[PDB]
C-alpha cells in the first residue's frame, strides 16, 4: 500500500469503496432477510458465518489500512505525511461511525444463540456508502442516469424492507391464518416481494385485511407507498428538469428573437440568417454566449482560460512584442467572440476600420480580384489579420480590400475603444504602441 | 452529388428511412411473438421485408455520402467522407444490421422471423429523425407530448408481445394468469389474441393491476419485474409531462411575479389610485398585445452583423427620411441604428414640454405624437410612423437661441412605440466619423441660419 | 357604438357569451348521448337553445362592432372593423357556428339534438373568458385549480356520455361491461343512468379501475384508450398543481435561498454571534414585515416616464420640505427622485459618527431618529418625519470650518427608511444645471454665513 | 404594564401553547361530534379538555389584546391605542365569535351533541401564523414542509373519515355493502375498529387506490364521485409538494453541476489542455467540498450598504490594522478600505506576480500558504503565511522610487490561496476624502523607500 490515497485521481480508491459499499448494502440487505425469514438454518450457519467474518474483515481493514491514508486539505495546501493523516482520521467523525460499527457484538452469540439482531450495529458505516456514491456522480459523464439508477437501488431496497416487515406480519399473526397473511404456497421472499410491489405502488387486487393490526399495517404501508411513488415521481421530474434546462433556455431564446422578429415582420432572408447563426451556435457552443458564463468566474481561472486558448496566437503578433504581459493579460480579459455566417462580409473595401480579428475554427478568404471574386489568400484558423487598424485615430486607416467568410468563421474581435480603455493605465507600453504607429504609418 | 444533412432533401431521408425503422420494430415483434400473422400473410411481410432491406441499402449508401463540418465549410471530398464514415461505430451497426440472415429461413421454414431482430440495431436513425422534427417543427411541446404517446404505445406493444409469449411458453389455459386456452373458437381468433394482450399490458405498465393474479412463480417474478418497469417508465413519463408544464408556463410565472412585485412596490409606498390604475392598464396593454420581451434582452446575444441587419431592415427608411443623416456615410448609418433604444408610452404622457432638458432625438415608429399648446390640447401638427423630430437638441450648435430647451408640449395620442437616440450614444457613435461630425455640425448651421 | 376590448364592457360581454359556451358543450353531449333529457324536457331545451342563438348572433355583432388596435389608437370607422372581421377565420367559425341545422328537426323528429354539435365552435371565447379572468382576478392559482377542475370534469362528462353511447350501441344487460338492462326500473332511472356513468369514467379516467372488466373486442379497445387518457390526464393534472405549488413558493425559496447562502458565507468567514443575530433578525424584520424584494430591482423593469411618474408621487412631497430646495427646476426635480436611493436602517446603528465625511443626504420618510452626544444614550433633539440632515456638509462651500464632515451623532431609535442622496449623486443631476448649480451653491453659501 | 413583542421568542412560545388546543379542538371536535362513542364514554376527560381549551382561548384573547404592532419604526407600549388596533380588527370579530359561551344550549342537549361547539374552529390563522413562524424560524425548512403537508392531509383525511362515518351513520349500519357494517356484532362494533376501519376508507379514497366495496345508491355513487376528484386533487398536490422539497433540496447542487457542465463544454468548444482541465475541474470542486462556491458580491447584494460595511469591519479591519502603511489612519478611511477590498482565489502552481510585472494590487493572505521563489521555479526563499501582505509599496507610487513600481519576485501558490485583493484605482478611489492621508502615505511610503533603497 502507498503511504497516501489521493481519493480524487485514484481509481483504487474507487475500487475499494465499491468493496466497502458492497459489504455495507450487504449487511443492509442480508440482516433483515436472516432477521425475518426463516433461510438461517442450522446446516447453512457456516455460509453467513464466513460471509460475515469477510464482511468484518473488510470493515476493520477499512478502519486500519485505508481511511489513515486519506489525503485531505487543511489550511489550503494537501497534507501528505503519515502521522497528520492518520491523526486527522482519528479527530474526524467518520472514525467514531467506523469504531461504532465495529463494535463486537456477535461475542454475545455465545450467550443468546445466532441472532442477526446483534449485527445491527454494522449499518451506522453509511458514510462510505455516501462517498462512493458521491465518488460515482463526480467520476460518471452523465449524472442523470446514476441518479435513476441511484432512485431504482433505494426503490428496490423499501420494496425489500416491505416485504421483510410483510412476512414479519404474517409470522405474528400465523401463516394461513387470515385471508391477508401470507399462506404458505409458494416461495416465501417472492410472495411476500409480490405483496410489498402491490401495497407500496400502491397497486390493489389484494385480499382485503381482516383485524385490527392488519388493517392498521395496509393503512401505513398504503401511506408510505403513496409518499414513495410521489418521491420517485418528483424524483425523476427533477432530474428531467435538471437534464434538460440548457436546451430549454436555448429554445426559449430562440423563440424570443423568432417573435419579436415576426413582431417587427423582418423578412424570410435574415429570418434564415438568425435561425442559422442560432442553430450553428447550438451545435458548436451549446451555449448562447460564453460572457455571460465567463464573467461569473473568478478573475484567475479567467486569466488562465484566456491564456492557454489565445495567449500564443497573440504572441504571435509582432505589434505587441514589445509591450507588457499585463497589458496582453487585459486584452485577453477584453476579447469578444463573434460568430461569421458564410457569405458575410467581415471587412467591406472603403469601410472604416476600428478592429483586430483573431480567427479561430474557421477559413476566411481575401476578395481582392479585378472583378472582386477571385481569392488571393485563405487564413486560416490561428491568423490574425486586422491587428494595424488598433493604433489609428478618428478616420485613420481604411479597408484596404473586401474580405469574407468562406465557411463558419469564429472571430475573436478586438475593439479599438477597449485598446484605449486598456492603455489608460499602461503608459510604457502606450509609448511603445504609439511610436510604432509611428514608424509602421 | 454530396446530401447537405441540415437541408430538407435530408430531412425527408430521414423521413422515408424512419418509416421503415418502425415497421422493423413493430411489426417484426409482433411477427415473431404471435406466430397467427406470419403464417396468414406471408407475401405482405416477404414484400415489405424486402422494400425495408433495399431502403437500408439505400441507407448506406446515403449515409456514406453525406458532409459534415469540418472546420466552418462543407467539406466535399468522397474519400474522405467515406472515410469518417468507415471510422465510426454507426457503420458497424448498419452493417450489422444489413446482414443477409433471411437464408436462415430455408433452415427454419420461415416460421420464426426473430432471426431479423438484427435489423433493430438502427435505432439512431429513428432518434435523429425525431430529434430533427422536434427541431423544425413550431410545435415542440406538442411533438413532445406525441412522442411519448408514441414512447409508451411501443412500450405497451412489446410488453404485450412479451406477454403473449410466456403465455405460449408456459401454456395456453393452464393457469388463470395465462391467456385462455386458444382450441376455444371465441380466444382463438388473432383480433382478440392481440387487443387482450394488448388489454393486459395496458392494466399492467400503468400500474392499475386488475387482471387475473400470478399463481405460479415464473409470472410472479414478470408480473414483480413488469410492475417496476411499467412504474418506473410511468414515473419518467409523468416526470416528463410536469417538466414540459413547468416550462410552458414558466414566462407567465416570471411575468406574473414582475407584476406582483410591482404591486406589492406600490401598495408598500402608497402610490396613488389613479397611478396605479394607469401602470395596471399599462401592463395589462403589456401583456394582452405580447411586448412582455424586451429589445435590449432579446438582442443582447446577437452580434453585431446580426443585429446590424435587424436595426437596419426596420430603422433605415426612417433614419434616411432624416434631413441631417442624408447623405452620410453607410457604416455611419449602421451606428445610428445600433445606437437606437425603444421608449413606450402610454396615452396621454407627455414626451417632454416647453423648457426640458433636450438630449434625445426621438424616432417614431408604430405611433402617432403630436405638438399641444400650452393650456389646452389643440393638433398643431400630427406626427405620423416613420417622422421624426429631435435634432437640434442632440446637435447642441454652438450660439444657439434655444439653449439645448427642446421646444414645445409634444404628448401621446396612442401607445406610441419611440425609439430615441441619446446625446451620448451620438457622441459615441461619432468619434470614428470626423468629416461627417463636421458635415453635421454645418448641416446644423445651416438650420441655425434659417431659423435665424 | 364601438367597444374596446380592454374595457369592463367586453368583459361582461365575455361573461354573457362564456355562459352559454360551456352550456352548448357540457348539454349537448349529454341530450346527444342520453335521449332521455330530449324527450322529458324538450320545450326547455328549445327555449334554452333559442336563447342561445340569439346570443350567438349578438355575439356575432358584437365581434363585428369590436375594435382592435393599430398605429396605438382604438380603431373607430365600423366599416374597417366589420372587413377586418370578416377577412379572419373567426368569422368561418361563427358562420359555421350559425349555420341552420336545426331544420333538420321537422325531419327526424326532434329526437336527435346531435345535429346541434356545430354549435360547439364558438369556443374561442370560453377560453379568452379564462385568459381574461385569469389576467384580472387576484386568485390566480384558485381560478387556475378552478379551470382545471372545471376541465377535467368536462372531460368527465364527455367520456361518462361516450361510454353510455357506447353502451347504448352495444346493448344494455347483455354483458358485464356494458350499462346493465334499462327495462328494470332500477337502472331505467336517469338520475342512476347519470350518476352512474359519471362513476364509471371517474374509475377509468382517475386511474383506479374498479369497473367490471371488458367482454369484447370493442370494450377492450375503448378500455385501453381510455386508460391512456386517463394515463396522459393525471400526468397534466400532476405537472399543472406541481408547476403552480412552485409559483406559489418561489418567494419563499429564493428567499430562503439568500438567506442560506448569507449564512453560509457568516459561518465561513466566522463573523461574531451578535453580528450574526443581527443580520438573523434584520432578515427576520424583512420577512415579517414583507419588504423582501429590493426597490432598485423592482423599479427596472418599468419604463423611465413610468420611473420618473412613480419617483415623483413617492418623493417629491417629501422632498420639497427641504429648504434648499425650494425654488428649483421641474427637470432638476425629477432626475433629483429619480436618482435617489432609499435604504433601511436598523435601530441603534449609527447614520454618521461626529468627525466622518459627510458624503450623503439624508432625509426621513416614516422614521424616528435622534442625535445623540458621544456614544451615549443621552438625546438632545429628536427628529422625525418629514426632516433632514446632512445638508451642511454636502455641498464643500469655500469658507467652511467644518470642512466635510459631519457634525453630529445620530443613533436609530426604531426603524428608519431614510433616502440616501449621494454627493454624487447630486453632481451627477447637477451637470446639465449650471444656473441651478451655482443657484444651490450661494444658498448653502447663504445659510453657511447663517449657521457658522 | 406588560408589552409582549410580536417578534420575540416568549410570543412564539405563547404560538406554540395555543396552536395545541386549536388543533385539537378541529381534530376531537369533529371526530366527538361524528362518533358519538367518544363523547358518550370519556365525557369527564373531554369537559377537563375542552375547560383548558376554553381558559387558553381567553388567555390568547387577553394576549392578543395587549401585543404590539409596529408603526414608524416603534414598538408601541400604550396598552389604550393597542385596545384600540385590536379592536378596529376583524381577528377580534373572530375571537368574540369562537368564544360565545354555547354551553348553555350544550347543557340544553345534555353534554352530548358537541356539534355547537363548532364556533371554537374559528382560530385557523391562529394555527397559521404558527406553522409560518415556524417555517421561517427553524433550521429544517424542507422537513417541516414535509411535516406540515402530512399534517394538512391527515387533517383532510381524519375530516373525510368523520364524513364517511356520518354518512354511513346517516343510511345506515349494515343495510348496503359500501356502509359500514352492522354495528351489533361485537366484533365491528368496538369503537377502534369503527375510527382505524373508517380512517382506512378515507385513505383509500383520498390517494386513489381503490379497495372499497362499490356504491350501491345514488347518494353513495356521488359522494363517491365527489372524494374520488377530492382525492385525485389531494394526490396531485401531494406530488406537487414533494416534488418542490426534491427541487428545493437539491438546486443548490444542480445549479452548481450546471455551472460544471457549462465550464466542461466550453473547454470542450475551446480545445484547453487537459491539464487547465482537470486543474480547473479539481479547483471547482474544492471550492464546493469547502463551501465557498458562491461569489460573495453575489451573497452579499440583498444586504443593505450598513450592513456590508459592518461585515467588512468585523472581517476584514483586524487584519487591515495590520498593515505597516495603514497602522496610523483614519477609521472611516479603514471603512473604505474594508468595503473596497475584493477577494480571489488561487490554486497550486499559480503566479501571484511575476517579476517586473506592473503592481496594481495589493495581496493579503487568508487562509493560504504562498512563497516567493526565483524565475527558474521551485526554490523557496520565505514562506509566506497567513496574515501577511506584500504589495504595499507599487501601489502607494513613491516618485524618485528606484524600483518603479515593479514587483521583483516571483511569487507562487503552494496550496489554495483565498486573497483579499486591494486595487490601485480602489485605494485612489478611496483616498479623494482624505488628501491629508493621502500624502502621509506618500511620506511613510517615502519613509520604508529611504530606508530600503533610494
Ligand atoms: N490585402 C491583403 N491583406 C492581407 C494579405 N495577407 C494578409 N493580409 C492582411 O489582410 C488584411 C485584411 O484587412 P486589412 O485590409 O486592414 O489589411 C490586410 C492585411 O493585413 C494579402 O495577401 N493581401
Ligand atoms: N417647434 C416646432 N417643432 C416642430 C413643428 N413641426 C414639427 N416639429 C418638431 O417638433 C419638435 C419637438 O421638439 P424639438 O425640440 O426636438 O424640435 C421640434 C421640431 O423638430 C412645429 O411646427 N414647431
Ligand atoms: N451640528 C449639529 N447638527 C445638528 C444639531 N441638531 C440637529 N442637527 C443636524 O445634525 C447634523 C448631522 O449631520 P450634518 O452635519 O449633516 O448636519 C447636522 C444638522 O442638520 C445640533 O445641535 N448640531
Ligand atoms: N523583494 C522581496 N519582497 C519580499 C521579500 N519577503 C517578502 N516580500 C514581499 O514580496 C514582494 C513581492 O512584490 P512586491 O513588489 O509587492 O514587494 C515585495 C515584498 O513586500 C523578500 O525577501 N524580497
Ligand atoms: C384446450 O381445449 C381442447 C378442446 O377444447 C383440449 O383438448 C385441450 O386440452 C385444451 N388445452 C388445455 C391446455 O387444457
Ligand atoms: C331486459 O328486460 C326485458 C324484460 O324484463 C326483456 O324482455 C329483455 O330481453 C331484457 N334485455 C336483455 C338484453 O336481455
Ligand atoms: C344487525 O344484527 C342484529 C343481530 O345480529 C340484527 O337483529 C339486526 O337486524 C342487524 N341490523 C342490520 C341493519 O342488518
Amino acid at each position: 500500500l502507498p503511504n497516501s490515497i489521493d481519493s480524487y485521481t485514484d481509481r483504487l480508491y474507487l475500487l475499494w469503496l465499491l468493496l466497502v459499499t458492497l459489504a455495507y448494502n450487504w449487511n443492509c440487505c442480508f440482516i433483515p432477510l436472516r432477521l425475518v425469514f426463516p433461510y438461517q438454518t442450522a446446516d447453512n450457519i457456516h455460509y453467513w458465518l464466513i460471509a460475515d467474518i469477510i464482511c468484518d474483515i473488510i470493515y476493520l481493514y477499512d478502519m486500519l489500512f485505508i481511511q489513515p491514508r486519506l489525503q485531505f486539505v487543511r489550511g489550503g495546501d494537501i497534507i501528505v505525511d503519515s502521522n497528520e493523516l492518520r491523526k486527522h482520521y482519528r479527530t474526524s467523525t467518520k472514525f467514531q461511525l467506523d469504531v461504532a460499527s465495529i463494535i463486537p457484538f456477535d461475542i454475545c452469540y455465545l450467550f443468546f444463540g445466532f441472532n442477526p439482531m446483534f449485527r445491527a450495529n454494522r449499518m451506522l458505516k453509511y458514510t462510505s456508502f455516501f462517498e462512493f456514491n458521491h465518488h460515482l456522480e463526480s467520476i460518471m459523464d452523465k449524472a442523470y442516469i446514476y441518479r435513476v439508477i441511484r432512485t431504482t437501488g433505494y426503490l428496490l431496497f423499501i420494496l425489500h424492507i416491505n416485504a421483510c416487515v410483510y412476512y414479519w406480519a404474517s409470522n405474528y399473526e400465523g401463516i394461513g391464518t387470515t385471508r391477508w397473511v401470507y399462506d404458505g404456497e409458494g416461495n416465501e421472499y417472492l410472495r411476500c416481494y409480490y405483496w410489498a410491489v402491490r401495497t407500496l405502488i400502491t397497486i390493489g387486487g389484494l385480499p382485503e385485511p381482516q383485524t385490527l393490526f392488519e388493517i392498521v399495517f395496509q393503512l401505513l404501508n398504503f401511506f408510505s407507498g403513496v409518499f414513495v411513488f410521489s418521491s420517485l415521481i418528483g424524483q425523476m421530474r427533477d432530474v428531467i428538469g435538471a437534464a434538460t434546462a440548457n436546451q430549454n433556455y436555448f429554445r426559449a431564446c430562440m423563440d424570443d428573437t423568432i417573435a419579436y422578429m415576426n413582431n417587427y415582420s423582418i423578412p424570410k432572408l435574415v429570418q434564415k440568417r438568425v435561425r442559422t447563426w442560432y442553430e450553428y451556435t447550438w451545435d458548436s457552443q451549446r451555449m448562447l454566449d460564453e460572457s455571460d458564463l465567463l464573467k461569473t468566474l473568478p478573475t484567475t481561472v479567467q486569466l488562465a482560460l484566456a491564456i492557454d486558448v489565445n495567449f500564443s496566437i497573440i504572441s504571435k503578433v509582432d505589434l505587441f512584442k514589445g509591450c507588457d504581459t499585463q497589458m496582453i493579460y487585459d486584452m485577453l480579459l477584453r476579447l469578444k467572440s463573434v460568430l461569421y455566417l458564410p457569405g458575410d462580409f467581415v471587412c467591406k473595401k472603403g469601410e472604416i476600420g476600428k478592429e483586430m480579428y483573431i480567427i479561430k475554427h474557421g477559413e476566411v478568404q481575401v476578395l481582392g480580384g479585378p472583378d472582386g471574386t477571385k481569392v488571393l489568400v485563405t487564413l486560416k484558423a490561428g491568423s490574425v489579420f486586422g491587428e494595424i487598424s488598433l493604433l489609428a485615430a478618428g478616420g485613420g486607416n481604411r479597408r484596404t480590400a473586401n474580405v469574407v467568410a468562406h465557411g463558419f468563421a469564429n472571430l475573436l474581435t478586438l475593439d479599438k475603444k477597449t485598446l484605449q480603455e486598456i492603455l489608460v493605465h499602461y503608459p510604457d507600453s502606450e509609448r511603445i504602441l504609439m511610436k510604432k504607429a509611428r514608424v509602421l504609418l | 452529388i454530396v446530401v447537405d444533412p441540415s437541408s430538407n432533401l435530408y430531412y425527408r431521408w430521414l423521413t422515408a428511412i424512419a418509416l421503415p425503422v418502425f415497421y422493423n420494430w413493430y411489426l417484426l415483434i409482433c411477427r415473431a411473438c404471435f406466430d397467427e400473422l406470419q403464417s396468414e400473410y406471408l407475401m405482405l411481410w416477404l414484400v415489405l421485408d424486402y422494400s425495408a432491406d433495399v431502403l437500408y441499402v439505400l441507407d448506406v449508401l446515403v449515409r456514406a455520402r453525406t458532409g459534415f463540418l469540418e472546420q466552418g465549410l462543407m467539406v466535399s471530398d468522397t474519400n474522405r467522407l467515406w472515410q469518417h464514415y468507415k471510422t465510426t461505430t454507426q457503420f458497424k451497426l448498419d452493417v450489422l444490421s444489413l446482414v443477409p440472415t433471411d437464408l436462415a429461413y430455408l433452415k427454419v421454414g420461415t416460421n420464426y422471423p426473430e432471426v431479423r431482430f438484427n435489423r433493430l440495431l438502427k435505432f439512431s436513425r429513428l432518434f435523429e429523425f425525431f430529434d430533427r422534427t422536434e427541431t423544425r417543427t413550431n410545435y415542440p411541446n406538442m411533438f413532445r407530448i406525441g412522442n411519448l404517446v408514441l414512447y409508451i404505445l411501443i412500450i405497451i406493444h412489446w410488453n404485450a408481445c412479451i406477454y403473449f409469449a410466456i403465455s405460449k411458453f408456459i401454456g395456453f389455459g393452464t393457469d388463470s394468469w395465462v391467456y385462455p386456452n386458444i382450441s376455444i373458437p371465441e380466444h382463438g381468433r388473432l383480433s382478440r389474441k392481440y387487443i387482450y394482450s394488448l388489454y393486459w399490458s395496458t392494466l399492467t405498465l400503468t400500474t392499475i393491476g386488475e387482471t387475473p393474479p400470478p399463481v405460479k412463480d415464473e409470472e410472479y417474478l414478470f408480473v414483480v419485474v413488469d410492475f417496476l418497469v411499467g412504474v418506473l417508465i410511468f414515473a419518467t413519463i409523468v416526470g416528463n409531462v410536469g417538466s414540459m408544464i413547468s416550462n410552458m408556463n414558466a414566462s407567465r410565472a416570471e411575468f406574473q411575479a414582475k407584476i406582483d412585485s410591482i404591486k406589492q412596490y406600490m401598495q408598500f409606498r402608497k402610490v396613488t389610485k389613479d397611478l396605479e390604475t394607469r401602470v395596471i392598464r399599462w401592463f395589462d396593454y403589456l401583456w394582452a398585445n405580447k411586448k412582455t420581451v424586451d429589445e435590449k434582452e432579446v438582442l443582447k446575444s446577437l452580434p453585431d452583423k446580426l443585429k446590424a441587419e435587424i436595426a437596419i431592415n426596420v430603422h433605415l427608411d426612417t433614419l434616411k427620411k432624416v434631413r441631417i443623416f442624408q447623405d452620410c456615410e453607410a457604416g455611419l448609418l449602421v451606428e445610428l441604428v445600433l445606437k437606437l433604444r425603444p421608449t413606450v408610452f402610454s396615452p396621454g404622457d407627455y414626451i417632454c414640454k416647453k423648457g426640458d432638458i433636450g438630449k434625445e432625438m426621438y424616432i417614431i415608429n408604430e405611433g402617432k405624437l403630436a405638438v399641444v399648446a400650452d393650456d389646452g390640447v389643440t393638433q398643431f401638427v400630427v406626427l405620423s410612423d416613420g417622422s421624426y423630430f429631435g435634432e437640434i437638441s442632440i446637435l447642441n450648435i454652438k450660439g444657439s437661441k434655444s439653449g439645448n430647451r427642446r421646444t414645445a408640449n409634444i404628448r401621446s395620442i396612442g401607445y406610441s412605440d419611440l425609439f430615441c437616440l441619446s446625446k451620448d450614444d451620438l457622441m459615441e457613435a461619432l468619434t470614428e466619423y470626423p468629416e461627417a461630425k463636421k458635415a453635421l455640425e454645418e448641416k446644423g448651421r445651416q438650420i441655425l441660419m434659417k431659423d435665424n
